[PDB]
Parts: structure tokens; C-alpha cells; sequence
């Protein structure tokens, strides 16, 4: 079966995360007028004060919380659940393949840094471990309504239906003008509140989930 | 051909010197005491109010500009200190409000983010003194301005000082109308709840954002709608974001949460169709060949003892580099040219009392930088402008009204950087706040008065002396300490970076270290503008 | 053609009704207590102080005005009532200061007399105010500066209010400076004794004038030299008109008292090579064809009773001729097309809360005197915005946005009168300090604040119950009566014409008779400068 | 920064469903007439014509152009169905002439070429119609135009149409002389024999290119010297190659025959110094996440059935990215920012009647994309304007009337494409021909009257039935079918794709498909011009 990743794997896959939004904003750079000018070094410099970064990985099934302080010196502090970890690496090229170089509390190890679309995969000589990072609920995400007052043609389902998502629940004219509508939501209708020949109004609801 | 070399500026400090020792242990007590302070700043309105703005789902405003910004971007917070004990039993962290410059989605970006942990986000009169500083940091820099609006409505018995004036906060809104007509784009995140003038923050907006269950804009709350009406209406139901977003039409687009909205204001500020462009010339960056732990080593805590700015500038710039323009004739100012980060600087500095000849010196360093359009860094260390008989017989004003011509009129980015002190009307030669620099901050060593303790406390000394000379009463010792000790208490209490930095006279009390930083981050700031031609008045030869 | 009739504005009121009999005696009561408060103010310092002035010969400033502009010309003063009230013990009338508008030698110039009878012509905080507005109604309008230098030094117990901010004393400079650069000239005429920061402001002008054995100029005192070096030195040998004249060159011309310097003023202003160019057209000027002490009995001193604002404009432009703009859509506004002494007006009024049709119609006639380049006149009699939840619901906060925007986008000279209310962000829609008009002047019936004192009142008292009610406590009468007499006692005292004119956030108390003369000559010195092209913003639709 | 991740657009069609089947067949059906159409109208003249062509060692005007552009380079014919059934027994192909953007030694170049294989190459009013068209897409988009010049005089019977009105003939050497003055080069090449009107258009350009023994230039033919003196001349010995480039001095370059002529056209155009600058901001380009017969799927023949138009807006956008723009408020407007090859545009498409709401959310659009120099690009699928006595009510008038004003005073470059109906005022709200689009295609299922045909029918059948009951006679089925007949056939064959392109009302039926490419293509041309500052009129608010 699979197996828990250890705390200094998370840091390994956090710090990876981390270089890669900095090589993007280094290749952002490249493309710049305004070169060599600072906020193009992803120091995390706060004024007076420490950037902590707060970042979830997913190890399976089961979220962790790292808590990432920028260091002065380039070094990151990266306190997962209560320990903390000393955390330096960069990135170096071999050919067509990007390792990670980690140092963790004097720890020197190398990995293969692959990131494809939301895993992580570290590639080392003890095992390979895959990090998910999660999807944010706003870029998964992707009842109805009446697009003007006209009257219903042929309905479709009524209660005790199941309808999947892109599916025909009415067809309404308008001052001739057929309209089908569809289903951006899911589930099972509870009431369908107009029959076939009544007359819709703008902005009235159609159908219902319950 | 840009390959021959070149001689560099500094000297290796005496470590072992007990003059060094006594400085650098000043200076870090200092720099310690900034830390602890702006660290109790940092949290806000204390554990309880953060507990009930974290309650209703709400992420905090400082986890809101760190999720608005790109990844690994340092922030440029200003006026960390606006509101330090500056009303009596109310305590204001950071003004309530949180400015600063940022990086969002490739372009330097201004954000406006209202505390509401700190008396419900209240507007306080510093609150509105530091929005309108920022706007106008955003206006002279060409910046695109972000807001993210949670407000609490304007507070009630400071009215007079927030409502009717012409820097009050109506001026707001001409800021937003003004910015609007010259394509400096201008966002608002509502977060919170505007109520009834912090409405048309997001009215005025040319593209706006809006959160479900959280966010409610009106121009009159449902305490007024039942006193006026007798009406009961909750806030969502009044002002919501559906009935915004679908119905009244308000706002543009529509978020989930609060990640949801930082997501959408990125998506915004990426199609605003914006390309930087510079029109001054770059050189391949370098380092400073001295540390500025040396810094706090040279520089120190006393004000009686004078130091060399030259190794201020061998600290600060690129290469330890510096062409000193007019080096003999009169080196109580120092003149020079360098670069920071690649950008070209002329740097003007002082090491002393301001002769007619350092007067002339700098008219003539200021008018070559506006010629050939280089920006300008202004260090400030002034202790007067040289008494006497003779100086004034010379003409010693008229030197001084150059300068202060030639300072005023010039069109580059002008950066003022107060590493000493800053008294009387030398102030004004060397670019002091009312004449608009784009960033002013301070060390935590400066002071700044209309005269040091010691001179008011001694020409009263004098003049009180010669009136009871002309009466004919005993003026003793005692008198005179009587005489002498609260001059000084006050004119050491109202000249500190604290008292200076409480209001919004300065952009914010810095580390000696960080300046090197902070200065490549203001002038890059500055560099969004393009240059305009220079043309002074008349010089009063 | 120009010849066809064309009705009147105007209704000739009930003069027997005791309802104009009561508004009258309360108008009459509250203009006479106006005058005798300025004929107090007039005097200055006090006999003492001016038998002390004129001892040495000097004019007295009044006298110096008197004397300085042509023969017969009307001075239109601003700021008369600044330092009303607003320093404790502190008696300073007219700030120290006498600035206004006249006409020399046939140019209207902006005359600055420093009235040295009051605390020796040191510098309070509204002193450097009251300045600061001058010097920009100077800069927008594009009026030759005079300035009658007789100063005591900046005052030491204030000098933080006075020293370091943007909009602090030396500022004074910046804004001569950049006059400078514009062909706006800058006169000073030393007549007292500048020294050490306000000797920048005969240093910094294009044609200079002293005094002999009257005015001296120098940037360190005699007690500075004392105590520096211990020279004892006068103050005519250290920086009188001799030296300066002849040795150090820091005058220009040189005068023998102070008619002398007054006449050596006028000549030159008279080789400015100035001609005066208007670019809106002028008709042949007329008169109203109904009195103002019709408009004591119209408008009165209750704020409760509203009034039609026709009337107004039937009592102030010329003919009683008035185009009514869009008379139905809205009549809670009124906006129309006039002329005052011959320019054409565009006249902006109110009639009650402002619903969104008002608003609309607003931004329609902004837009109309934006793109014929015809002044505009605002005047403000404000409750308030509508509340309700249908119009909450309408979009109301995007329609005074759009407002804001068009008022705070225009190029045109705009001038502001508040003729009763002025409460809350309708202030901010009809133009009121924060969007720059380029005068505005009150009538002594006026009240300003962010909300009317029942407003604060009854809000808060409603706000208390349902708390209360949420909490269990007896909320009774006197609870309310003791929760509302100090609500509506602050509101009263801090929203008075006197209380805003204390501070400079309006240029004046005027007579409700004298608004028509006043207004003509505030609109002939705005049109001494070319109209630029208005661009707007983004009109949130 | 440019690199987070950002949700896309774009929907699955039900493929299975019949409904699907039967839009995809009848859209194939549209789109293979439309192919065997232009096969047609490629062939030109005939193969009599074309064999007298090529017997003179004359190329064929489409292999002229095939020799004359980069090798491998896409041509964008304009108006290939000029002329189509437009004359009674006379087919025009192609109008006589073929006019396209193709990238000419890597200049976007504009390109006129007379086919003379179609009736002596001789000019029809449509010739003349599409020509004046390509000269004002050179001149609004700052395109180096080229012209091919073999004529055979302008048609003689159709003179009127042809000769002396504002946009007749001679308004090409208008074109071309504004278009001298502008430093847009004007290059002509006689291949052919322009006489006495046409030659005015080698002699009016800055470098012309003739042929020997193939091109004369002359204006007057043999027949007019023959009639007018008598002295018989052929074509060669009166307006020959060698005459002209020898004596003279009309032609530059002399050509041997028609490949020399095209090689040094090539070299004409690559010596104009022109250096491509585009002032908007790049992204590297994307592809489409969805296919086009899926647009043949989804869109489909009839025009009853609506669909939505994000289902065509993630079919032709770079990564089917698309930020909507006010997602909810007036929902039958779409609005939102894309980009297509790498250049941003807004884009503007309908989904169904046009409320008030969706006017107001128009006009914010249009002045976004005009404040941030962004293009525009207008979908058109147009019902009407939603009838209504309320609606007429809220003013829907002033709405609809603020739209046409922001889209008429629009900078950008516009660029229509009618994806449906087009009914109405609608189609001058959305920006139709007559407010000067840069480009304006349609589909071939697209129709374009003054309103539907059943409209007119049933607003003709309900106003003769209200008539005829005031009258009294009886109105039956029958003479309501007799009445509907002949008003639905007219408004259906003047509606057409054909109908409106075989004049110059559109620049061409296009393929779904291929619609993506074009307007990439479309667009690279319409940036080759600098972007102007808009500046809007007077909102009627
Ligand atoms: C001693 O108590 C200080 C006396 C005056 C201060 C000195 S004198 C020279 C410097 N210039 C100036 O105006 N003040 C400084
Ligand atoms: C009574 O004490 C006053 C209640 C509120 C004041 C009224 S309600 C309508 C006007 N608009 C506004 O915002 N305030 C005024
Ligand atoms: C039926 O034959 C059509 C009647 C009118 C056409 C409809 S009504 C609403 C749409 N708007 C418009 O002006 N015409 C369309």
C-alpha cells in the first residue's frame, strides 16, 4: 500500500514549488525591458519584517499545513505542524531533466523535480513520492432561469427525475423564439413549477433542487 | 567600449576602535527597538477582533496582500507608523489601513487594504492622510491603484478633522476621478462593507469585484432606512452582492470567497494592457563592497559627532563606483554620480554647514541631472546654514534661494533619505517633504525640528539674558536650567522618527541596511513615469 | 441677431406675510452680527501694537492695500475670519495675514500683507494656511503674486504645526518656484523684517523691493550671531537696505519709505507686459430685476422650511434670464444657462434629496458646460441622498459617482456657494472644498458637517434601542434626552460658518446682497487664464 | 509573473443528439455551395478569354498575385462575390477585379489587380465600388497598396453609375493622392493597357513599373486621334514601353516581360524603408481547446433557435481562455477579454434581445477598450430591441442611443462578423457597416435586412387588419396568405449572404472554420497602423 511521505519530504516538495514560481518569474524576466531591477528576485523581502508563507499539500488523502518564512539569507524556515526545518536548494539542469538540490537541517539529498499540472513527483534513490497540490474550489467549480416571458412548448422531466449536468429541462418561445434550457447545476428535481402552456415570466424560476 | 576600470570610494572602518564599538551597539539598540515595534504593529487589532474577522471566513488583510501579489515578491509597506500614540487612549495600529507597492501579474501595483481588525476598519483623520499619500505616490509614478474595501464608516467625533477640507477625505474620490482620465487603472475589492461614502470607492472604480454573503455596498445603512422610513431591511438584502452583480449593476464581476476575489483581481490587472517602458539607460548591476553593519558601525546614535557621507555611498551603490563632481570647491556637500540596481543616480549629500559655495555646487549638480534627465538622491544630514557677519554680507539667501529654485522646479524622480538630522530651512534646499520627492523615509537615528533642542534653548538663553540685562534682574544657573530643560524635553520628544512618523510627514522609519533595498525598490517604482522636460524660473544671480 | 424677448425668471414674494417678516429679521440679525464681528476684526492687534506701528513710520497693511492698488478699485479679501476662535487664549485676527484679490495698474494681482500688529507677524498655522490657498487661487487662475513681507519669525510652541509636512510653511517656496517657471511674477516688498526662513521669500521673487532703515532681510538673527559666535552686530548692519542694495545684491530696488516702495510696486507691475485675453464670448451686461433683501426674506435662517433656488436666480444674474435645462427630468436639481456681468454661467442648484434622475441630470449639464467651455456655478442646499431600499436597489451609488466623476474631471473655472445645508457625500457630488473649485465662498445661515445633527441623533438613538433591546435595559426619555443634547450641541457648534471659516476650508462669510458682486469679480480674476480641454473618465453606465 | 492557472471556457456538444446531426448537415450543405461557388467564380472569364490571355504571354491576374507575394504567404481575397447576379445577363466574376492583404518582401501590402479576362478588363460601377472599398482599408490601415493595372476603359452604357458622383471613379485618384501625402507607397504596374480615365493611376503613383510591348499608357486612344485628326497611330507607337521610359518619363521601371515586372515590384516595395512597430502587448499564441465542426454543430441553419455564443467564443480564442466582463447583469450582451494569436481583444457578441442593461453594460465595455487601447471585435446575432410599453418607458431610446455614440467614437480597431441575424438598429448598436468597421465578414448562414420577414409580415397583417375593421371588410386566411407571401420572399432573397456580398455591403462570406485564421490574419493588418486616442462626445445620461 501506499505510505505516508516523511515531514522532510513535504519540504522537499514545498521548496520545489517554490524555485518553479521563481523560474517562471525569471523567464518573465528574460522577456523584460526593465532588467536586472529588483522585485525580479522572489526574496520575499518584507520591510522591517518576515514573509510566512502559508501553503497546503495534499499526502494522499490528508491535507498538511507549511508554514514557510522567508529568510534574510536565502534559506527558507518551513514549520510543518510544529517542527521546524532549516530548508536551502536550487534548481540545476542535466541535459533535458530539472533536479532539485536540497540541503534540510544539514541534510544534503538530490531529486528529479517533475510538476505536472498538480503533482509533484520526487524522484530519488530511496523511492519516488507524488505531492498533490490542491485545486482551489473557484477553478473546479465548472435553479436555471427563464430567458424571457414566453410560453412553454414541452417540458421534459419531473420529480424523481436524475438529470446530469448539460441536459434539457424545457423548451420555452418567446415572441418566436425557441429557447432550451439547460442544467448548469445537478442532482434530482424536486418540483417542477410550470406545465407544458403556462406562461414564464422574466427571471422566474423554472425548476427546483432540493 | 564601457571595459576600463576605475577607482571606488570607501575605507575599512576601524572594528577595534571603541568609538566603533560605542556606535554599533547604538545603532543596533535602535534598529532592535524598530523591530519589536513595528513586530506588535503587525498584528492588528489584537486576538479578539482577529478571532471575529476569521469567523466569518474573512482572510486577514495582510494574508490578503500575500495571496494578491506574485509569488516571492517583496512588498514595500509605507508609513508602517502612521497613528503611533497619536490620539490619547485610542490605539490605531498602522493607521488602520495597510499601503504599500507590490508586483501583481508583472506590474508594479499599488494596494490600498483596509484594516478591519482596528476599530471596524473606522476611517481615523491619519487614515485618510495616509490613502491620499498613497494615491498620490500612485499618480506620480504612474502606478495602477487596487483597493480592497472593507470599511466601518467614518468616525463620528474626529468629523471635523475627516470630513470637509480639501485634503480630507472627499479628496478620495477626485483622486479616483482624476486617475481614471489619464489610463491609471483603478480597482476595488469589496471585502467588506462601504456604508454611505465609502460607497463610492467601488462606484468610481473602472473595474470592480464583489464577494457573496461578505460584501455589501449602500449609500445608506439599515439603521438609517429605519429611522427615515421605518423599514426593516437586513444588509444583504439591501446592498448584497446578488443584488448588486444581477439587478443594480455596480459591480462587475462576481467571487465566490475571498481567494476567489485575489484570483479575479489578478485576471484583471493581466488584461489592463500595460508594457513598461524606461527611457533612461541601463548598466549590468553589481554589489557594494562594504557592508552596512558597517553602516551602523560609522553612522551611530549621536548627533554631535560628524562622520564622512561618503561612506554612506560606498555602502549604497553599485561597485562602491562614484564620479564627485566638483569635489574641492566646497565639500561641505557632496555631489557625485552612480548607479543603483543599473539605474543612473546623482547623488547629492552633506557633511556640514551649507556655505554659499555648497549652494552653488548644488545648483549647479541639480540643473546637469535635469539636463540629462538622471534621477536624483537626496541624503540629508544638516545641521544649519553658517552664521555670521560677513556670509550674510556675501549674499549667503540668494544661494540658498538658488537652491531652493533649482530643487523645486526639477522634473526627475526625486528621492529624499534623512540619515542625520534636518533643521531649519536647509530642510528645504536639500528636498524636504513639501517639496515633493517621491519617497522620503528616515533612519532611526534622525531628527527633525525647526532647530535643534540645543540652538532654541540657547538663543533663548541669550535673548532672555539680554531683556533682563535691559530690566536689571538676577538671571542665574538655575533659571537657566529651569529655562533650558523643557526647550529641550520638547524639541526631543516632537523631532523623533516616531513623532515625524506617526503622522504621514515621512514614508516610514527604515533599517540602515535595508536602505540599499528599499531605494532600488523606490526608484523602479519611480520608473513607471516617463520623464518630463525640466524648465526652471528665474535664478537670482 | 440677439434682439427677440425672452421671459423672466423671478416671483415677487409676500412681503406682508409674517412668514417673510420672521425670515427677514433672522437674516437681518445674523448679517449684522457679521459686520460687527469684521469691523472687530478689522482693527488687528490692537491701539497698543498699532501706535507701535506707526512710530516707526510704517503704514499700517490695511493702509498699505489701500494704497497699493488703483484708485477706487473694489479689494475682494479672503479668509477674513481665520484664527476665529481657534487658539485658545490666542487672540489672531485674520490669521495675521491680509490676502485677497485687486487691481494694479489695470492687472488683477494677488496681494499677501503680512499685518505685523498681531504677535509681531509671527507665523501661526493658519497663517501658513491661509498663505498656501492664496498662493494656489494665485497659481489656478494665473495672478500676478505680491507679497508685503513684515514677519516676526514662525512661532516656537506651534512649530511642529508650522515646520516639516508637505503642506507646511515651506511650501511657500515650492509655490514660488514653480510660478516662477510659468510667467507668474513674484513681487516682494520687504517692509519689516524677514529673517531666517521667511527671507527666502524676498530671495525666491523675480523683482524685489526694500526699505531703508526699515527693512532688513537676513537668514540668522542677531541672537544667532550672538550665541554662535558672540559678535555683536545690529540688525541694519547685519542685513538692512544699504548692505543689500549694494554689497550683496539681494534687492533689486531700493526705496525711501513706504509710499515710495507702494509706487516703485505699481511701476513694476506695470512693465510685466501683461494683456488680458478672454476666450468666452461677452454680451452687454444687465442687472436682476429683484432686490436681495428679498433674498433676507426668501431664504431666512430655518433649515427646516426649503425654499425654491429660481429665486435665488432670479436675485443674482443678469436680467433675471435663465435657461432651464431639462425642467421636469428630476427637479430636485436645477441647472440652467445664465450670465453674470456679461459671462455666460452655467448654474447648478439644489431643491432636495438627490434621487438618481438628479444625479443623471447633473452629469448631462456638466457634460454640456465641459464641451462649450462655459463656466459653472454650483450652489449647494443639501439634506441628503434618498434613502430607501428601492433605490438602494436602482443603482443611486453608481449615478452620484457618475456625478463625482464629471464635477471632479472638469476643466472649467468652478465656483462654489453654499447657501444652507451642505451634509454628507452630497457635498462631495455638488463640488464642494475637496474637488477644487477655484472660490468657495458661504452665506452666515449655512451649516456643514457629515450629517445633520437629527440625523446623528435619531440614527444613533434608534442604534442604541436595538442594542439595548438585544441587551434587556430600560432605554427611557431622559436616557434619549441625555443621549441627544450633545449629539446636536457638537454638530451645531462644529458645522457653523464660523467654525468653517476659522480653519480655510471655505474663502469666506459673504453677505447674502454683496454673492452677486462677489461672484462677478471671482469670475472675472478665473478667466485671467486660458480654458483648457476637459477629458473625462470612465462614466460607470 | 503570467504563470497561474485560469479556467477556460468551452462545452462538450451532444454529438449523439439529432439535433446536432441536423445543424451539422445543414451548415455542411451551406459551407460545400459556398465552396463549389467561389470554384466557380475562380475560373474568371472563361476558357476563350483565357486562352486569348495567355497567347499575348500575358500571366493570369491569380498567378500574377501567386508570383508577386513571399512564397508560401496566405492571401486575403476581399469580396470574392462582387458582381453575383447583380447584373441581368452579364456575369461578372469577382466584380473584374482582385483585391486582397498578402505580405509582399515582409510588408503587409495591399493589392488591386484588373482581371481582364472578364469583359476587356473593363469597369463596372461594383468594380469601381470594390476598388474605392480596398482603398480605404489601405488607407485606415496604413497598408503599402499595389495595383495591376489592365484595363479596357470604363463601361460605356453604365457610364452614370460609374462616372461623376462622390465615390465614382474618380475618387481613386483621390485615394491615391491623399494617400501620397501620408508616406503610404503607392506602387503601379501597367501590364495591360489602361486609356484615358485609368491612366491616371500609373501616372499618380509614387514608382511605377511598365511592360514592353505589352503595356500602353495613353489618354486618348487611336480610335479618338483617328476620329479627332485622322492620323492613324497604333497602341505601342503612341503610348508605348519604350516611349514612356525613354521619352516621356511616365514610367520608373521597364519591365521585359510580366515576371521582370513582378521581381522588380518585389524590389520597389524592399526598398520603401518601412519598419513594422506594434504598440500593444504580445503573449506567446495558444490553440483552441475545441474544434470548428463542432461550430457547424452548434451553430447550425436555422435561425429560430438561439445558441450561445461562449460556445463560439471558446472556438476561436487563444487557449479558450475569456475573462467575461459583468457576467450577470444583463446577460443577453456578452462582453469579455480574449486574446487571438497573441493580440488581446475584446469582445464584444449578443445572445439575444437588447435591454436597457445591455446597452449600459455595452457602453462601460467600449470605454474600457478604449481607455486601454485594447481592438474590438463585434459578434452579431441580432433579434431586435425588445419591445414594450415599460421598456419605452425606462427610456431604452437613450440606452441603445449611448451605445451607437461609444461605438461611433471608437479608435480601436473594430472588426464586425455577423454570426446570425442582423436586424434593425440593432446592427447600428453593434457596430454594422455604416459605422466604418475595419473589416466585416459573415457566415453563410447569416441574414441582414431592415427587420425579419416575419416581422414585416405580421406587423403588415395586424396594421391592415386594424384598417380594415375600421372599413369593414372581410380579411381572411387567404388574403392573409396572399398578403405574406411576397413581403417573406423579398426580405428572404434580399437578406441573403449573396445578396449582401455581391455588393460591397460586407468584405466577404467566410467558412466557420476558417473564421479563426481570418480574423488573426485580419487583424495583423489592421495593426499595422499606430493607435489614435479616442476621445467620446456627449453620454446622454
Ligand atoms: C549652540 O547652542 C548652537 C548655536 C547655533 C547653532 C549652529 S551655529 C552654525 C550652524 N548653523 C546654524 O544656523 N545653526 C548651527
Ligand atoms: C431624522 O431625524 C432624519 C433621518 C434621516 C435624514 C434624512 S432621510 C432623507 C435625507 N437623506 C439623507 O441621507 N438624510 C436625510
Ligand atoms: C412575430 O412575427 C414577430 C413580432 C416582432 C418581432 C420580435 S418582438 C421582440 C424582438 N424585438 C423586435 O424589435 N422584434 C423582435
Amino acid at each position: 500500500s501506499r505510505k505516508a511521505a516523511a515531514k522532510e519530504s513535504l519540504c522537499q516538495a514545498a521548496l520545489g514549488l517554490i524555485l518553479k514560481e521563481k523560474a517562471m518569474t525569471d523567464t518573465f524576466t528574460l522577456q523584460a525591458h526593465d532588467q536586472f531591477s529588483p522585485f525580479s528576485s522572489s526574496s520575499g523581502r518584507r520591510l522591517n519584517i518576515s514573509y510566512t508563507r502559508n501553503m497546503t499539500l495534499k499526502d494522499g488523502k490528508n491535507n498538511v499545513a507549511i508554514a514557510v518564512t522567508y529568510n534574510h539569507d536565502g534559506s527558507y524556515s518551513m514549520q510543518i505542524e510544529d517542527k521546524t526545518f532549516q530548508v536551502l536548494g536550487n534548481l540545476y539542469s542535466e541535459g533535458d531533466c530539472t533536479y532539485l538540490k536540497c540541503s534540510v537541517n544539514g541534510v544534503a539529498s538530490k531529486a528529479k523535480l517533475i510538476i505536472l499540472e498538480n503533482t509533484i513527483y520526487l524522484f530519488s534513490k530511496e523511492g519516488s513520492i507524488e505531492i498533490d497540490i490542491p485545486v482551489p474550489k473557484y477553478l473546479s467549480s465548472v435553479g436555471p432561469l427563464a430567458p424571457m416571458t414566453g410560453t412553454i412548448e414541452k417540458v421534459f422531466v419531473k420529480a424523481g427525475d436524475k438529470v446530469k449536468a448539460g441536459d434539457s429541462l424545457m423548451v420555452m418561445i418567446a415572441m418566436k423564439m425557441e429557447h432550451t434550457i439547460k442544467s448548469p447545476k445537478d442532482g434530482t428535481v424536486k418540483k417542477v413549477f410550470y406545465r407544458e402552456g403556462a406562461q414564464a415570466n422574466r427571471h422566474t424560476p423554472l425548476v427546483e433542487f432540493e | 567600449y564601457h571595459g576600463d576600470s576605475v577607482a571606488s570610494l570607501g575605507t575599512q572602518p576601524d572594528l577595534g576602535s571603541a568609538l566603533y564599538q560605542e556606535n554599533y551597539k547604538q545603532m543596533k539598540a535602535l534598529v532592535n527597538q524598530l523591530h519589536e515595534r513595528v513586530e506588535h504593529i503587525k498584528l492588528g487589532g489584537g486576538e479578539k477582533a482577529r478571532a471575529l474577522h476569521i469567523s466569518r471566513g474573512k482572510l486577514l488583510p495582510r494574508e490578503r496582500i500575500d495571496n494578491l501579489i506574485d509569488p516571492g515578491s517583496p512588498f514595500l509597506e509605507l508609513s508602517q507608523f502612521a497613528g503611533y500614540q497619536l490620539y490619547d487612549n485610542e490605539e490605531v495600529p498602522g493607521g488602520g489601513i495597510i499601503t504599500g507597492i507590490g508586483r501583481v501579474s508583472g506590474v508594479e501595483c499599488m494596494i490600498i487594504a483596509n484594516d478591519a481588525t482596528v476599530k471596524g476598519g473606522a476611517y481615523y483623520p491619519v487614515t485618510v492622510k495616509k490613502q491620499l499619500r498613497a494615491q498620490e505616490i500612485a499618480m506620480q509614478n504612474r502606478l495602477p491603484c487596487i483597493y480592497l474595501v472593507d470599511s466601518g464608516g467614518a468616525y463620528l467625533p474626529r468629523q471635523a478633522d475627516v470630513f470637509p477640507d480639501r485634503d480630507h477625505f472627499g479628496r478620495t474620490f477626485y483622486n479616483q476621478a482624476i486617475m481614471s482620465s489619464k489610463n491609471i487603472a483603478q480597482i476595488a475589492v469589496v471585502m467588506g462593507s462601504c456604508t454611505a461614502g465609502g460607497a463610492y470607492v467601488p462606484a468610481m472604480a473602472d473595474e470592480n469585484i464583489i464577494v457573496r454573503k461578505q460584501g455589501t455596498i449602500f449609500l445608506a445603512g439599515p439603521p438609517l432606512v429605519k429611522a427615515a422610513t421605518g423599514e426593516e431591511v437586513s444588509a444583504e438584502d439591501l446592498g448584497g452582492a446578488d443584488l448588486h452583480c444581477r439587478k443594480s449593476g455596480v459591480s462587475d464581476h462576481w467571487a465566490l470567497d475571498d481567494h476567489h476575489a485575489l484570483h479575479l483581481t489578478r485576471k484583471v490587472v493581466r488584461n489592463l494592457n500595460y508594457q513598461k517602458k524606461l527611457d533612461v539607460t541601463i548598466e549590468p548591476s553589481e554589489e557594494p563592497l562594504f557592508p552596512a553593519d558597517e553602516l551602523y558601525g560609522i553612522v551611530g546614535a549621536n548627533l554631535k559627532r560628524s562622520f564622512d557621507v561618503r561612506e554612506v555611498i560606498a555602502r549604497i551603490v553599485d561597485g562602491s563606483r562614484f564620479t564627485e563632481f566638483k569635489a574641492f570647491y566646497g565639500d561641505t556637500l557632496v555631489t557625485g554620480f552612480a548607479r543603483i540596481f543599473g539605474y543612473p543616480v546623482g547623488i547629492v549629500g552633506n557633511n556640514g554647514v551649507l556655505f554659499s559655495e555648497s549652494a552653488k555646487k548644488g545648483t549647479h549638480f541639480v540643473q546637469l541631472c535635469c539636463q540629462r534627465n538622471i534621477p536624483l538622491l537626496f541624503l540629508q544630514n544638516i545641521t544649519g546654514f553658517m552664521v555670521g557677519r560677513e556670509y550674510e554680507a556675501e549674499g549667503i539667501a540668494k544661494d540658498g534661494a538658488k537652491m531652493v529654485a533649482a530643487v523645486a522646479c526639477a522634473q526627475v524622480p526625486k528621492i529624499t533619505l534623512i540619515i542625520g538630522g534636518s533643521y531649519g530651512a536647509g530642510n528645504y534646499g536639500m528636498c524636504g517633504r513639501a517639496y515633493s520627492p517621491r519617497f522620503l523615509y528616515i533612519w532611526p537615528n534622525a531628527r527633525i525640528s525647526v532647530m535643534g533642542g540645543e540652538q532654541a534653548a540657547n538663543v533663548l538663553a541669550t535673548i532672555t539674558k539680554d531683556q533682563r540685562a535691559r530690566e536689571g534682574k538676577q538671571f542665574s544657573s538655575a533659571d537657566e536650567a529651569a529655562l533650558k530643560e523643557p526647550i529641550i524635553k520638547k524639541f526631543e520628544e516632537e523631532g523623533n522618527p516616531y513623532y515625524s512618523s506617526a503622522r504621514v510627514w515621512d514614508d516610514g522609519i527604515i533599517d540602515p541596511a535595508d536602505t540599499r533595498l528599499v531605494l532600488g525598490l523606490s526608484f523602479s517604482a519611480a520608473l513607471n513615469a516617463p520623464i518630463e522636460k525640466t524648465d526652471f524660473g528665474i535664478f537670482r544671480m
